[PDB]
């Protein structure tokens, strides 16, 4: 995740519960990567309090 | 009992340069959790440590 965070793009990186730099040191199970396309108004549309 | 108020730039490792976006410039954060007369953690509890 060091290459993903320190990328050429990916301008939005809303990382919670762990820092972007700590994540690339942790180990997990059943990690899920979801993907979808939305319109430009994406800002704060993914928050848990959204 | 140490205090740090230098207000520098949190180089995120993204690049060894001076800037704001992608640099996490400004150690404190302006969005103080005041949520006036509502929510939880609306800045109650003035603290004195003896």
């Amino acid at each position: 995740y060091s290459v993903l965070y320190n990328s050429a793009s990916f301008s939005t990186f809303k990382c919670y519960g762990v820092s972007p730099t700590k994540l690339n040191d942790l180990c997990f199970t059943n990690v899920y990567a979801d993907s979808f396309v939305i319109r430009g108004d994406e800002v704060r549309q993914i928050a848990p309090g959204q | 009992f140490e205090r740090d108020i230098s207000t520098e730039i949190y180089q995120a490792g993204s690049t060894p340069c001076n800037g704001v976006k992608g640099f996490n410039c400004y150690f404190p954060l302006q969005p103080y959790g005041f949520q006036p007369t509502n929510g939880v953690g609306y800045q109650p509890y003035r603290v004195v440590v003896l």
